[PDB]
């Protein structure tokens, strides 16, 4: 009897699907594999499997703004950039603790990746260099956001710990550039607005706006 | 087993789905030991949740933690004792906690009990000042003097007897004087042994004397303020 | 590069000969006995002249290959003697006074750097394998002492120990020895 | 026919081996001696080591150019003759095939040249066949 | 000679155990004297320019 | 890290580049003069294989190993080194233990002749006797057999080897405890090895 | 610095649990067994078993945060056996491999002062 078989997209693993700007991409990681999905009205098919070990599951993914490179962390504690033009692993790297946070740039350009230990890299995309490593604090990485204009030369990232803790940093000049020990719990979420302006969403039940500036103006709005 | 041929039980008939994601929902303390110790964090703990209160507060009112004097003290020489700590006051992240128990390991035990010599077992139930009602026991070993050349040192059941009288009062002397933090100063740095072998000095040489094992039995009325004290208030932020 | 921004920072002679080398070629000329050392110490005083004879070759120019030239006067070698290398690679040629041709400027090497260089280049057209072993370990492959040609003609160097291979119907040279 | 006859600390060993019947049930050095062999061949070529200084072109293959310059190759057979058959083996093997196939259609032509001559027959044909071969 | 002469010495041994006093590791960090059969200084051969006596045997 | 972004064609950013832990076993003091007897044979493959500090705290009777943040290369060596002295301690011979240290799938199982059945003193005896076999004859037998160790203690007894053997020689003596007479389990221990030699 | 759970190694004679929980065992955090990931049934107690065993509930911590764990070893205790066996060793060289940072090392198995019977009668319980 002829067959054709239905496989599941999404499952087991616990770690965030992702898309591009447009609908038309959608990566999604079975317990071992990471589907993409083309999302067309009508005709959404199937890109191509990737299928590096069927043992280390993975444990986080992103892909970039536009479908262009991929991005995933493994159990093993490595991340694998994968092209997704040409359709290969162009680049593999250890990051030397389990990561779990991932956030590339509007651009297409930066990733930064962050890991339980709470030190925190980030790597330029095209190409496989990190660009500077940041120790940070010290509880478990939360969440990552950057905040960065098309053409600008002023681009920050904001971490969020375990802890009620959330530092931004200067890129440009690599400082602490403001500790927020604001929450009680961990800070699930994070956004950066132009004036400048602070989002930090502690999961214990807070949402919090700071005002804040590029000088040491930075107040609870 | 998780293979094809192990043949389906009556077992497999309606799982659940994971979704719930429970050290999300969950949630981290930190708790603290009384003031006798040095090191007084130690570790944290996870509650289920924290939409009732009531749940937080209960289980954190049950928990009971079990370190090592070494892991609290900071010496790495008080590795084989072992006490229990209860948490039962909790406020702001952060537990406090009292004593509740001590214990060897049993390395240590199976260590101490060797083949030629005899073992005194002394059991002693009795109450502080705090109404702390409470039970001991102490162990000794018959050790051999100096230019012993008998293979064996055993003592008389009458010597025996003697020892665990001896023990049995100075026990109780010491913890019905004292109160239960007096109770854990004095029981850290091996005083009530020291003050065993110093008295029965005179009856038989002993070795390796040590207050083997501390248990609560009944507590008093509760007292928020002793606690409090014993650890040697607070606004918020204004949220609106 | 790490720390974006770009500031300026034994010392291995042979290598940095070598590079040289690799830029200089192919310019190249080799000292000719014998009015060249100790023989031309005769006879003035507080100022010697050691006659430079230094045959030029350059195979890319047959003409100006294998052609007496006499050193610079401005060079910090000029007429100097009892110097150890054979081989001298110039930057530029000129005619100047006497008609007289002299080079610009100088690096001294010898014969395995110039077998290097010119390997990585094109102009060393080996000889057939050479009583010394030649094991072939695949058909394709096999070990070999040749002496090259650096060379209207040029001359030898030291016979080398070389790893090359058979491709395209040739024995290219891989590594040395 | 004629070539002459002739510990580690860590070990690793297998899950039947040693007694992991577990992972059998599961179950889940030619590159070496490669290695090796690639080592002895270094050994000998650098144990040889003489830099006395030898011809670039080889008598035979000189006198085989000078031949194919004249357009008559008496010399070259005349040596060729000459030869020692170990000799004559070795250099047949290694003449040149590049593109321009200079060096064999002079030899061809040479052995041509001897047929019309019509003397050491025999070892004129049993030279072309070892070109042949 | 001066084979024999150390062979018939009075050895001295070195029976230090690393360990017992403190971590005698990688990263960083007891002698008694036998007698021989003869003494270097007592050998009936000193001040012989030629000669080897075996007190050995 | 001096420091500053670079602005590529379409605007975008470019910049440029940028645990000693421990051990406690103790010693029994019948096992602690043949560890001073040999143990200038036994730190060595300690230090020099694995890159582990040692000591040994005679004070207390211990043996502590300490494992560099920056010499040792592999993590698991602090616990093979541990497993190798608890072996030692509990009775095997220096060169068994040191196998225990080479490989990485040799284990130690333990347990009583009580465990198996409750026997009373002279009873008891002689079981360890059936056990020992003149001269050793069963237990030699029995090791060359299944390539395990045995070692009885007084009652305790201890196997060294690999699982599936360790498991097999304790069948064959477990049925000894019980009181097959050791012709019959020599026969038996004949058959198996002859079955795994030929496997 | 750190974190510290328990790692609680039950190594019975014929299976194989590796419970890690927190201090005071109360929050039970990842438990996984030997058939569990060995799909048979001999090999439920094999020291491969739970070497796969242990090497996920490492993943598991290392998800929640915990970077080092006190560990109890355990045999069946009562009137059975009472001493850890190779699974329980297995297990415990597998996890420390996996490099979450070992604190203190006990092995609590139950010790009956005065047992009662034992399962095998008078004539011996196993061959």
């Amino acid at each position: 009897y002829k067959g054709i078989s239905l496989n599941p997209i999404y499952a087991g693993s616990s770690a965030v699907a992702t898309v591009s700007e447009n609908g038309k991409i959608l990566a999604t990681p079975v317990l071992d594999e990471i589907n993409i999905i083309d999302l067309t009205p009508g005709s959404r098919k199937i890109l191509h499997k990737i299928s590096n070990e069927d043992e280390q599951e993975i444990t986080a993914l992103k892909l970039t703004p536009d479908g262009q490179y991929l991005t995933y962390v493994s159990q093993a504690q490595l991340l694998k950039i994968f092209h997704l033009k040409t359709g290969k692993v162009v680049r593999s790297m250890k990051i030397s603790s389990p990561s779990y946070i991932l956030d590339a740039d509007s651009t297409s350009t930066l990733l930064a990746v962050g890991g339980t230990d709470g030190s925190i890299i980030v790597v330029d995309i095209e190409n496989g260099y990190i660009t500077h490593s940041f120790k940070g604090h010290g509880g478990t990485i939360s969440s990552l956001k950057f905040y960065g204009q098309l053409n600008s030369k002023i681009w920050l990232l904001a971490s969020g710990d375990t802890n009620g803790m959330v530092k931004v940093w200067d890129l440009v000049k690599r400082k602490c550039l403001h500790t927020l020990q604001e929450h009680t719990s961990a800070v699930r979420g994070l956004d950066i607005i132009e004036v400048l302006n602070l989002l930090s969403g502690g999961r214990d039940d807070i949402i919090n706006l700071w005002d804040f500036n590029m000088k040491k103006k930075c107040k609870l709005l | 087993a998780v293979g094809k041929n192990k043949r389906l039980s009556k077992g497999k008939k309606g799982q659940k789905k994971r979704v719930v994601d429970p050290f999300t929902r969950k949630e981290w303390f930190d708790i603290k030991a009384p003031s006798t110790f040095e090191n007084r964090n130690v570790g944290k703990t996870l509650v289920n949740k924290s939409t009732g209160l009531k749940s937080a507060s209960d289980a954190l009112k049950g928990r009971v933690v079990e370190v090592c004097l070494a892991d609290l003290q900071g010496s790495e020489d008080h590795s084989f004792r072992k006490i229990k700590l209860r948490v039962d006051e909790v406020q702001g992240k952060n537990l406090l906690t009292n004593f509740h128990g001590m214990d060897f390991t049993t390395d240590k035990l199976r260590s101490m009990v060797r083949k030629w010599q005899t073992l005194i077992e002394a059991n002693v139930t009795v109450k502080t000042s705090d109404d702390y009602v409470l039970r001991i026991f102490a162990i000794a070993f018959t050790r051999k003097q100096a230019n012993q050349v008998k293979r064996h040192s055993y003592a008389q059941s009458s010597h025996i007897r003697a020892i665990r009288k001896v023990i049995s009062e100075i026990l109780t002397k010491e913890v019905q004087g004292s109160t239960l933090a007096q109770l854990t100063s004095k029981l850290i740095p091996e005083v009530i042994n020291k003050e065993i072998e110093n008295a029965t000095k005179d009856i038989f040489p002993l070795q390796n004397i040590h207050v083997r094992k501390v248990k609560l039995l009944k507590q008093p009325k509760f007292d928020v303020g002793a606690l409090m004290a014993l650890h040697g208030e607070e606004k918020g932020k204004k949220v609106t | 590069n790490i720390a974006v921004v770009i500031r300026n920072e034994v010392i291995q002679i042979k290598l940095l000969k070598q590079m040289i080398c690799a830029g200089f070629v192919d310019h190249v000329a080799v000292r000719a006995d014998v009015l060249f050392p100790d023989d031309a110490k005769i006879t003035n005083r507080t100022s010697i002249i050691n006659i430079p004879y230094i045959p030029v070759l350059a195979t890319r120019t047959p003409n100006i290959e294998d052609c007496f030239v006499y050193i610079h006067p401005t060079s910090i070698l000029n007429n100097l003697g009892e110097m150890p290398p054979k081989y001298m690679l110039y930057y530029s040629l000129h005619l100047g006074g006497n008609n007289k041709t002299r080079m610009n400027t100088l690096c001294d090497i010898a014969s395995t750097p110039l077998a290097n260089i010119a390997r990585k280049g094109l102009l060393l057209t080996y000889s057939k394998p050479l009583g010394l072993k030649t094991v072939n370990l695949s058909p394709t492959e096999r070990y070999c002492y040749v002496v090259p040609r650096f060379g209207k003609i040029g001359w030898d160097l030291n016979p080398i120990a070389v790893h090359q291979k058979k491709q395209k119907g040739q024995w290219t040279v891989i590594k040395f020895i | 026919r004629s070539k002459p006859k002739e510990l580690p600390f860590f070990l690793q060993l297998s899950g039947e081996k040693v007694g992991d019947e577990a992972s059998v049930r599961e179950g889940i050095h030619r590159r070496d001696q490669e290695a090796q062999k690639k080592l002895d061949a270094e050994e000998q070529m650098n144990k040889f080591k003489v830099t006395g200084r030898l011809g670039f072109e080889s008598h035979f293959t000189k006198q085989l150019r000078e031949g194919s310059q004249s357009k008559d190759y008496s010399s070259l057979l005349a040596t060729l003759i000459n030869f020692s058959p170990a000799a004559v083996d070795l250099e047949i093997r290694s003449l040149n095939s590049f593109e321009p196939f200079d060096e064999i259609v002079w030899f061809i032509d040479a052995l041509t040249q001897g047929l019309k001559s019509n003397k050491n027959f025999e070892l004129y044909e049993t030279f072309m066949s070892l070109l042949f071969k | 000679k001066k084979r024999v002469i150390d062979d018939e010495d009075d050895k001295e041994v070195d029976t230090t155990l690393p360990g017992w006093g403190e971590w005698a590791g990688a990263g960083s960090k007891f002698i008694k004297k036998v007698k021989g059969v003869v003494n270097k200084d007592k050998r009936r051969d000193k001040n012989l320019q030629n000669v080897i006596i075996n007190e050995k045997v | 890290e001096s420091k500053t972004v670079v602005v590529d064609d379409q605007g975008k950013p470019r910049f440029t580049s940028a645990k000693f832990e421990s051990r406690k076993i103790m010693v029994p003091p019948h096992r602690m003069t043949p560890l001073r007897n040999s143990w200038t044979k036994i730190y060595p493959p300690l230090v020099e294989h694995l890159k582990l500090q040692v000591r040994m705290n005679l004070k207390t009777k211990s043996v502590e190993l300490r494992t560099n943040p920056k010499f040792t290369t592999d993590p698991g060596a602090l616990q093979k080194g541990a497993d190798f002295i608890k072996a030692f301690t509990l009775g095997f011979d220096l060169d068994d233990s040191i196998a225990l240290l080479r490989l990485d799938d040799l284990y130690i199982e333990t347990f009583e002749v009580k465990d198996v059945k409750t026997l009373t003193g002279d009873h008891l005896s002689r079981a360890i006797g059936r056990i020992a076999g003149k001269d050793g004859k069963t237990k030699f037998a029995i090791e060359n057999a299944t390539r395990t160790r045995i070692v009885l203690a007084d009652s305790k007894i201890h196997i060294l080897g690999g699982f599936t053997h360790i498991r097999m020689a304790r069948e064959s003596v477990v049925s000894l405890i019980l009181g097959s007479p050791p012709g019959k389990v020599y026969g038996n221990l004949r058959t198996v090895a002859s079955r795994l030699k030929e496997r | 610095s750190q974190v510290f759970g328990v790692a609680r190694i039950y190594a019975s004679f014929n299976d194989t649990f590796v419970h890690v929980t927190d201090l005071s065992g109360k929050e039970t955090i990842a438990r996984v067994t030997g058939g569990m990931k060995v799909k048979a049934d001999r090999d439920e107690s094999s020291p491969y078993a739970a070497m796969l065993a242990a090497q996920d509930v490492a993943a598991k911590c290392k998800e929640v945060g915990i970077t080092a764990v006190h560990v109890k070893i355990r045999a069946t205790g009562g009137t059975r056996t009472k001493t850890p066996g190779p699974g329980g060793q297995a297990a415990l060289r597998a996890l420390a491999r996996s490099g979450l940072r070992i604190g203190r090392i006990e092995d609590v198995t139950p010790v009956p002062s005065d047992s009662t019977r034992k399962k095998g009668g008078r004539r011996g319980r196993r061959l």
